[PDB]
């Protein structure tokens, strides 16, 4: 398979990237504010609903590394794929270079996952 | 084991023995090593037991499919060919020594195969460890074209000389007589030369002659109930 | 030297009549050093029992392998595996590694629970289905066992008698064997209940 | 190049997988077939038809043997059954006769052929087989069983069922004619009588195809002197035999 | 050629929303009701079949209830055909976990794995996703009994009581009023049957159209016994709870 | 040079690893570790041939960590040795055998009872009260059945461990330059400079 | 949409793409007549060549797929060649792996299965040729199996193909009605050729020549074709009947 | 619709794409093939589009093996790809069976190749007709291969714009000699019917090319007709049309 | 083993000996070496039994496919299939093959193929293990283009000399007369050749 699900538009865009951003708008709100001694990621949960056990229900903040946290907005199906790839990458850095990943490294890595499927055909972006 | 096959006019007989060996150690008193490629295509296995059984099973599937495509009985020559190619692509790594005997609407045939992929024709073929011994008996008393009544006796006598002059053969003689117009008669234990003679004692003991450290029930005869 | 005789140990299995019994030793070491008396060789799936001798890595790798498959049968069919289809399955999965072959001797022991019929079978290396309905012997001291086993045995036994015979056969083979003599277990396997009996054994 | 990997079978906005609904239409254009499970056998029956009077119907099979104890019969497209019967025999050997050394259970076989259906509705370049199969059989662990394989990629066990153009009427026939205890002999007599109303032409035993998964026949075993093995439980009936059961109506 | 007959099946809409997933939820609403209720001693799974007939053998059928592993079974609500693939993937995955860690798979791990497959199909290949929703009953040591719903997009959400398939709204509203955390498996069996009698997919609810299964820690020594009740054992419980 | 030792008591596991490294014909390091923490209360000590030890230890550190932080459950010592055993067995059949013997000593939280596994370089785990690898462990075994009880505290097993090491100076043809002792306790994982 | 442009099912459940294949085999306007003798199978087919500048000898439609099994093609000659090539390859292969040459029955079934696969694939076009396979097998006697572009085949007592084949059916039907058997009771293969030519003249109303005919005969254990000289002997022999 | 691709099909038996492709060949150069007793004599009308061109330095005649002439019309790149393919097929036959490929055998292989592109929509059909023949061990033969995948034996063939004129005189050539004619004489007759088929192209000017593979002259090797022999053919054709 | 083939005036006669040994033990004494790979062009096996038989099927497989598309082969063609297969499996497999056939155009022909995958046409070819011994007799007693009666007794005498000096040869003498006329099989029993 290689039949385009991402194709250049006459607007200088790709339609699906614009659509992708509206998918994040409909998602729950995550706020990030950093102090001089902390980072704080607080997020909206959809735990209003009754008959729900929140122990076994996924959180909206998942740690990727001992000192690197990741929060997300948009589809919840899509996000878990990014969280799994990110973790595997983090342990690889410890293997071959030593030390845990920097925050900047992980930022670039997740970005590069999105990047790949934007340019290639047969794939839509997240 | 050793395998004799006798082609004659009315059918073909195939005979081999039940003694299992694993080295100079006799693994089993009885264990038949006559295999069925097809209902009407019986073979027997010599050499390594596991290399015969494993490929009669596998081509046993192929020939069954072949039969279900033609909706007719499989030919004898089909079995030989399936085996020939399969042995050859390993370069004689597999140690199958089969005598392939069979009746089908074309008529009686008898062929042999060796581990390397060599196929021979005959009216009397012999293979395996007691080949040498089984052959000797045969060539005096045989004439071309015999009855099954004559042949089953003749086949059988030859496997005997594998028992008493070779050690790789032994125990009971099993025979399959595949006739034209009939189903094939697996006459297992046609001849039992020898059995184990009964000893003078039983070695049955009261309880405690075995030393015991504890006991405890472990069950899997249920998956646990509520 | 050969992978099978480095890790050794023995397994005996004997039919009764409306019972079977499989027994092994708990000794498993490398070279001359005995490591453990905390590993038994006998495993089970539904009502079939498997003792497996020979090279240790391939004991434990085939333990998981057998387990894996008989999980697929149990859940798929919604019935337990029969001792005779456990045999073909054991054979097939040995012969897939034809090349770099396994270095064990599985012994299948169970009771087909749809005739009440006792069932034993043997294996060495890549396959070879050993039909007996007396006894099956395995391990490196397979020769010590084979002698003991024929002489003691008598066709048809009750479970009570079967415990004495099969134990007695394991008892004198194991302490005339260097690689057995630490521990032993004997499973008396009825089709209504399974009594597992640890044996006391003299130090080798 | 190739870029067919986009599934031809896809959801519609009103739900349902559109392509298999289309394929099910083809089953109700095909010949009529029925199967009654007795407590002492199973009978499956279908009608033979020909597009020429110079066609031979003794060279035409629509009930085929998968294994000696499990037979199959279709309604739907001729071509699609023709390929799929071979694949049914093949997967029966690879997945239970080279692993467990014997013919598969009837439950096991039905499931596997439903997977072959399933993956012919997955990925591009493959549209479903436009047949429904009745797979009647016998295994030794659950006795007689009668299944119906859907072009969906699912199956259903039944006590008696029919498939084909005249299925709806035929199953209402079997509803009063089925009972908790039945004989195989009377099952046959029901099956022919029902298929009388679903045949518009001849009703001879030469044009009515009948097959039982009754009980073993040791003359079809092909060998003797093994009492352990049991012959083929399946037995296709020759035309003369079917004519006798027509007189037994 | 190849691109001619493709319509770009799996893509976002201007809202951000995946066409095939939206369509998939419609086809799961066709399929029958399946309810899961998590008691403090088990999980009750109770499903009403989407097919019933007097000629349909339903006495050997287990078309909704399938065991993935010894401590985890599922109920099915959606396409039976589509579900079959995921069911045998789950069996392979659970056995794989057992092979490598010699420890039984937690309920979280198994559900997550299946979810990844569903996401993957809309992500690449142009494949339709599986149009099924499962309710997983599972036991694990760490979190005890765990209840989970999965949706055809490929996302899983924990619950205490939940319904998928037909009449999800009606079943849910009754559960909200009746559910308590002091409920036992006994109480949960009665609740499930009553809810299905008010969310019935015809004009009658019967034993022969009921599939029923529990996972109970009432088996001796803290062991868990999965019991899939036969329709005549369902019938016994049908007179017990006074449905009949 | 090859000496890894294990004494499992009734509340902890006591692991010791060689401080000497020899590659080639010379000692390169007299002070070193041959042991790496996998989890908070799971320690894996490793020894065998050069360079199988370095690479396959960190390979395992990674796998075990990937799991235990992600799902935030620390694996049983039972689960961990099983994973290490699966890679050990695999590799003998494959192109590169990984020449390494591991004592995985961890403190079970799901049983509140220490566990010590011995995995031989083939891939066969076996739980024991105490354990060793190499020819040096052959010397030490005969002290271990003598003095061990099923009532041993950390203090008892540290005093037992002094006799075994002193046995090693006399009887082994080579040095090991002392050992790092790490005690895998319920509170964490602590290193003490006792011999 | 594309329910007639590729091989997917329609609401009717009928594959329109497949139907179109049968609507191209009768547009070459070649008729065939195939009869089973008592020891032979004879097939005669049209070979209309209307040009001075086409060599008539090389215009043919009878291709020998085995030394014992002929194949006569009604429909377009590109697809004929491809189906001939594939059939020859398989027949050879059968000898190689099963130790005897491919039966007529199974060779028919094999092309039948490939035809289904070609209508399973949505980018592959089926071969739009009706193939008649004539033989004398030793396990099936004189045999005719006729495969069609969809992937359906059956055996035959006799068969015809072409646009005017209904007329041929009338003759054959009378012949086997009177005889009350599935073959011609004629013990000379030459006279089964003579009979075949007679019914071709009866059915189509057309008087044949040696250069309008092409004759293939499968006798026992060999397949040959008549040359135009030999076919002329048969046409003279009609006058001697 | 049924004309978007080539594995669409219609109840009319038409395949559309293929029929369309023949129109390129029908607007191609005039090219002929004369079946002679001893061989075959090919000739092709080569248009002279400008005075800037180099005469007899651009060819549409490529040899396959050492004994098969091949000359084609339609799209030149596409035909050069088909001939490139058939040079491999000839080499393959020569490798495996150690003989120069027979002319009927060569035709079979090419027909398969051209068949493949009308059975798939992911590749484009060909739109060239090739005329090829030569002298092999079964005699001289002549084949023309349609872009459909159809070929036949031919006692004369033609293709291109001026095929009408050529074919009409090839009928008369077979009526001059119903017992066939020499390869040597057929040089002068090939010239004559190219000149008459240049009356369909009389808004244009031309260069006459002739090539042969005949047993009698070239000993079963395919060579070009050149020098005084070529000029004799020109002079012959000139007087006849005057 | 000893095989040979010799051209003559009206065709070519192929000659062989159907002893096939494994070791000291003669495995079967009636295993033919005369193999039909084409109906008028036969071939002669020697060397290891397995290797040649296996190749002879491959070569037969591609001349079935050859005859059905291109028409009848020539002797040259059958041999060239063999040649080129024994070149690509020459450090793997060993063969002696004498390929000989009757074509109408060129009459009888004899080609021989060593195990490196060389082909060489000769008027007479000899192979096997007994070929060496009878080499001196063959070129001394052969005549170029002699009648049928002289060719039958030449191959008889040559193969009587092979069996006298090579004990892996014997069983019977078989022959295939490939001529314009057709295929006439011969066998000569041990008591006939012993004398002559």
């Amino acid at each position: 398979y290689d039949r385009a699900l991402s194709i250049f538009s006459p607007d200088g865009h790709i339609f699906q990237v614009e659509y992708a951003l509206e998918a994040v708008k409909r998602g729950t709100c995550a706020v990030g504010v950093k102090g001089k001694n902390c980072v704080v990621l607080g997020c909206e949960r959809r735990s209003t609903l009754k008959l729900q056990d929140t122990r076994i229900t996924p959180s909206k903040v998942s740690k990727i590394d001992s000192h690197v946290v990741l929060s997300f907005s948009g589809l919840n199906a899509d996000s878990r794929i990014l969280i799994e790839k990110a973790r595997v990458e983090a342990q690889s850095h410890r293997l071959t270079l030593e030390d845990p990943v920097t925050v900047e490294y992980l930022t670039r890595y997740v970005a590069g996952v999105q990047q790949r499927y934007t340019q290639s055909g047969g794939v839509r972006p997240f | 084991t050793t395998i004799v096959g006798v082609k004659f006019n009315n059918g073909v007989v195939i005979a081999a023995d039940t003694r299992s060996t694993q080295g100079p150690i006799v693994a089993d008193k009885n264990c038949a090593k006559l295999h069925r490629i097809s209902p009407k295509i019986w073979c027997a296995g010599a050499g390594t037991a596991a290399d015969t059984e494993a490929v009669t099973q596998l081509i046993g599937s192929n020939i069954e499919l072949h039969s279900l495509y033609t909706s007719r009985e499989p030919r004898v020559v089909s079995a030989l060919q399936m085996l020939k190619q399969h042995l050859f692509k390993y370069q004689g790594h597999i140690g199958a020594y089969l005598i392939v005997a069979g009746v089908d609407p074309t008529g009686s045939h008898l062929f042999s195969i060796h581990a390397h992929g060599s196929t021979d024709v005959g009216y009397y073929l012999s293979l395996g460890s007691g080949s040498l011994a089984a052959m000797a008996v045969l060539e005096s008393h045989w004439k071309q074209d015999l009855t099954k009544e004559e042949a089953i006796k003749l086949a059988s006598d030859a496997i005997q000389a594998g028992i008493w002059n070779d050690l790789g053969s032994g125990s009971n003689v099993d025979v399959c007589v595949m006739e034209i117009g009939k189903d094939a008669e697996y006459l297992r234990n046609y001849l039992t030369p020898n059995v184990r003679e009964e000893k003078q004692k039983s070695y049955k003991f009261p309880r405690g002659t075995t030393a015991v450290l504890k006991e405890s029930i472990v069950n899997i005869c249920d998956i646990q109930e509520e | 030297s050969d992978p099978s005789s480095i890790n050794g140990g023995i397994v005996v299995a004997m039919t009764g009549k409306d019972c079977v019994a499989i027994a092994c030793d708990l000794r498993l070491g490398s070279q001359s050093l005995g490591v453990s008396n905390k590993f038994e060789k006998i495993f089970h799936y539904g009502h079939v029992f498997l003792g497996i001798t020979g090279l240790a890595t391939d004991v434990t790798t085939l333990n998981e392998m057998f387990r894996y498959k008989t999980n697929l049968y149990k859940l798929k069919e919604e019935r337990a595996i029969e001792p005779e289809t456990f045999t073909q399955l054991v054979s097939s999965s040995l012969y897939e590694r034809r090349f770099g072959p396994y270095f064990v001797g599985p012994v299948v022991a169970g009771i087909n629970s749809k005739s009440g019929k006792p069932f034993i079978a043997g294996f060495d290396l890549i396959g070879c289905i050993d039909e007996a309905k007396d006894f099956i012997v395995s391990g490196t001291a397979s020769d010590q066992l084979f002698g003991m086993c024929e002489s003691l045995y008598e066709p048809n036994l009750e479970p009570e008698d079967l415990f004495e015979t099969i134990s007695q056969a394991l008892l004198n083979a194991a302490d005339r064997d260097a690689l057995s003599g630490w521990g032993a277990v004997v499973y008396i396997i009825k089709k209504d209940e399974v009594v597992k009996r640890y044996l006391k054994m003299r130090q080798d | 190049t190739d870029r067919y990997s986009f599934s031809l079978t896809t959801f519609s906005p009103s739900g349902k997988l559109g392509q298999i609904d289309y394929a099910l239409t083809a089953v109700k254009q095909g010949v009529t077939s029925l199967g009654i499970k007795a407590t002492n056998g199973v009978v499956i029956a279908t009608e033979k038809k020909s597009s020429s009077p110079l066609a031979m119907s003794e060279t035409l099979s629509k009930v085929s043997l998968l294994t000696p104890d499990i037979g199959a019969v279709y309604s739907g497209m001729g071509p699609d059954y023709r390929v799929l019967v071979d694949k049914s025999r093949k997967v029966a050997h690879t997945s239970y006769k080279r692993i467990y050394g014997e013919y598969p259970p009837t439950k096991l076989l039905v499931s596997e052929v439903a997977k072959i259906m399933q993956e012919a509705t997955q990925s591009g370049g493959v549209r479903p087989f436009g047949v429904s199969l009745l797979i009647a059989g016998h295994d030794e662990f659950n006795g007689f069983s009668l299944y119906q394989v859907d072009p969906s990629g699912s199956y259903f066990p039944w006590k008696a069922t029919a498939i084909g153009k005249g299925s709806v009427a035929a199953k209402t026939f079997l509803e009063k004619r089925w009972n908790d205890e039945l004989e195989l002999e009377d099952a046959i007599h029901i099956a022919l009588l029902t298929l009388k109303e679903s045949v518009e032409g001849e009703f001879n035993g030469d044009t009515i195809e009948l097959a039982i998964i009754g009980d073993e026949n040791p003359d079809l075993l092909g060998y003797t002197g093994i009492p352990t093995d049991k012959g083929p439980r399946f037995r296709k009936l020759t035309s003369q035999e079917i004519n006798d059961r027509l007189e037994a109506l | 050629g190849s691109r001619r007959y493709d319509s770009r099946t799996t893509i976002f809409s201007p809202e951000g929303r995946l066409y095939q997933v939206e369509y998939a939820l419609e086809s799961i609403s066709h399929a029958g009701t399946a309810i899961g209720i998590m008691a403090s001693d088990g999980i009750v799974l109770a499903a009403e079949r989407k097919v019933t007939s007097t000629l349909l053998e339903q006495d050997t059928s287990t078309e909704k209830l399938y065991k993935l592993n010894d401590k985890i079974a599922v109920a099915v609500a959606g396409l039976t055909a589509d579900a079959e693939i995921l069911i045998n993937t789950a069996r392979i995955h659970a056995q794989n976990y057992l092979k490598t860690y010699n420890e039984d798979i937690p309920v979280e791990i198994l559900v997550r794995r299946l979810s990844d497959i569903k996401q993957g199909y809309t992500q690449h290949g142009g494949l339709r996703p599986f149009g099924v929703s499962f309710i997983y009953a599972g036991y694990d040591d760490r979190y005890g009994y765990q209840l989970y719903t999965s949706n055809p997009s490929g996302n899983y959400t924990g619950w205490k009581a939940i319904s998928v398939g037909a009449n999800t709204s009606a079943a849910q509203t009754l559960l909200q009023m009746d559910y308590k955390d002091d409920m036992k498996v006994d109480d949960a069996i009665e609740l499930a049957l009553k809810t299905l009698s008010k969310t019935t997919d015809s004009s009658a609810l019967t034993y022969d159209r009921l599939e029923f299964a529990t996972i109970r820690k009432g088996a001796n020594d803290g062991e868990v016994y999965q019991k899939i009740f036969k329709p005549q054992e369902i019938k016994d419980i049908l007179v017990k709870t006074g449905i009949t | 040079m090859d000496i890894i030792l294990g004494i499992r008591v009734q509340d902890s596991v006591i692991l010791a690893s060689s401080k000497a490294v020899t590659r080639g014909i010379s000692v390169l390091k007299d002070s070193d570790d041959k042991t790496r923490q996998l989890s908070p209360h799971t320690l894996m000590s490793f020894a065998g041939e050069a360079g199988d030890t370095v690479q396959f230890a960190e390979y395992i550190q990674a796998n075990i960590q990937l799991y235990s932080i992600r799902e935030d459950y620390e694996l049983s010592p039972q689960a961990v040795s099983s994973f290490v055993r699966q890679e050990l067995a695999k590799s003998i059949r494959s192109r590169r055998p990984y020449q390494v013997n591991v004592l995985i000593g961890g403190y079970d939280k799901k049983k509140n009872k220490p566990e010590l596994y011995q995995i031989d370089y083939l891939g066969t785990k076996v739980e024991l009260p105490y354990g060793a690898h190499g020819y040096s462990g052959f010397y030490t075994f005969s002290l271990l059945d003598h003095h061990y009880r099923p009532d041993m505290t950390t203090e008892e097993g540290l005093d037992l461990l002094k006799l075994c090491v002193q046995e090693l100076e006399k009887r082994m043809p080579m040095d090991f330059k002392g050992v790092i002792v790490k005690i895998v306790d319920k509170d964490g994982i602590r290193q003490v400079d006792d011999f | 949409g594309y329910d007639r442009h590729i091989t997917i099912f329609s609401p009717e459940g009928r594959l329109y793409q497949v139907e179109y294949a049968f609507k191209a085999t009768n547009q070459t306007n070649i008729n065939s007549l195939a009869v089973r003798g008592k020891d032979c199978t004879v097939v005669i087919s049209q070979k209309k060549v209307p040009d001075k500048l086409l060599d008539p000898t090389t215009v043919s439609y009878i291709f020998c797929i085995s030394r014992t099994i002929g194949m006569v093609v009604n429909g377009p000659i590109p697809d004929a060649r491809n189906a001939a090539l594939r059939a020859k390859a398989e027949a050879a292969e059968f000898r190689y792996k099963y130790g005897y040459d491919m039966p007529c029955d199974v060779l028919a079934k094999r092309m039948a299965n490939l035809s289904q696969i070609y209508t399973q694939r949505a980018y592959m076009r089926p071969l739009g040729v009706i193939l008649t396979f004539v033989s004398v097998d030793e396990e099936l006697g004189p045999s005719i199996y006729k495969t069609d572009p969809a992937g359906y085949y059956v055996g035959y007592k006799a068969t015809a193909t072409g646009p005017k084949q209904q007329e041929i059916t009338t003759n054959l039907e009378n012949h086997f009605k009177k005889s009350k058997i599935d073959h011609i009771n004629e013990e000379s293969w030459e006279k089964v050729v003579e009979f075949a030519i007679t019914h071709m003249i009866d059915a189509l109303g057309t008087e044949f020549s040696k250069n309008d005919l092409e004759v293939g005969v499968a006798t026992k254990d060999k397949f040959f074709t008549l040359s135009a000289e030999n076919i002329e002997e048969r046409l003279v022999a009609i006058a001697e009947q | 619709g049924y004309d978007l691709s080539n594995s669409v099909f219609s109840p009319d038996g038409r395949n559309f794409q293929v029929e369309y492709a023949v129109k390129a060949v029908e607007n191609g150069t005039t090219s002929i093939g004369i079946k002679c007793n001893d061989g075959v004599v090919f000739a092709v009308e080569k248009l002279i589009t400008s005075k800037l061109l180099v005469p007899q330095k651009n060819v549409k005649i490529q040899v396959v093996d050492r004994h098969i002439g091949c000359v084609y019309s339609g799209l030149i790149p596409d035909g050069r790809h088909l001939v490139n393919r058939g040079r491999e097929e000839a080499a393959s036959f020569k490798k495996l069976y150690k003989t120069p490929i027979p002319i009927p055998a060569f035709a079979d292989r090419l027909g398969q190749y051209v068949q493949a592109h009308t059975l798939y929509n992911s590749v484009r059909p060909f739109g060239v007709s090739t005329i090829f023949g030569g002298v092999d061990k079964n005699g001289a033969h002549l084949y023309m291969l349609e872009p459909s995948g159809s070929y036949w034996g031919y006692k004369g063939a033609a293709t291109g714009k001026g095929r009408q004129s050529a074919k009409a005189e090839l009928e008369k050539l077979v009526d001059h000699h119903p017992e066939g004619l020499s390869a040597r004489e057929a040089v002068k007759q090939a010239a004559k019917i190219i000149y008459l088929a240049h009356e369909d192209n009389k808004e244009k000017d031309f260069e006459l090319e002739i090539s042969w593979c005949s047993l009698s002259e070239t000993n079963g090797l395919h060579k070009f007709v050149k020098g005084d022999l070529l000029q004799e053919a020109i002079d012959f054709a000139q007087k006849e049309i005057n | 083993t000893s095989i040979m083939a010799v051209t003559f005036k009206d065709g070519v006669i192929l000659g062989a000996d159907s002893r096939t040994t494994t070791g000291a033990y003669i495995a079967n004494r009636v295993t033919d070496k005369l193999t039909r790979v084409h109906d008028k062009i036969w071939c002669c096996r020697s060397g290891s039994a397995a290797d040649t038989q296996a190749i002879a099927d491959i070569v037969q497989y591609h001349l079935e496919l050859y005859t059905s598309q291109y028409g009848t082969p020539s002797t040259e063609t059958a041999a060239s299939v063999f040649k080129e297969l024994c070149y690509e499996n020459k450090d793997n497999l060993t063969a002696g093959i004498i390929v000989a056939g009757y074509d109408d155009k060129n009459k009888g022909e004899v080609y021989t193929i060593p195990l490196g995958g060389s082909v060489h046409k000769l008027p007479y070819a000899i192979a096997g293990s007994g070929s060496t011994f009878i080499y001196g007799y063959c070129d001394k007693n052969f005549r170029e283009n002699m009648s049928k009666e002289e060719t039958v007794d030449f191959i008889k005498h040559s193969l009587s000399q092979a069996i006298k000096w090579d004990g892996s040869s014997g069983g019977v003498i078989r022959m295939v007369v490939l001529t314009a006329a057709g295929v006439e099989r011969l066998i000569f029993y041990p008591d006939e050749y012993e004398q002559l």
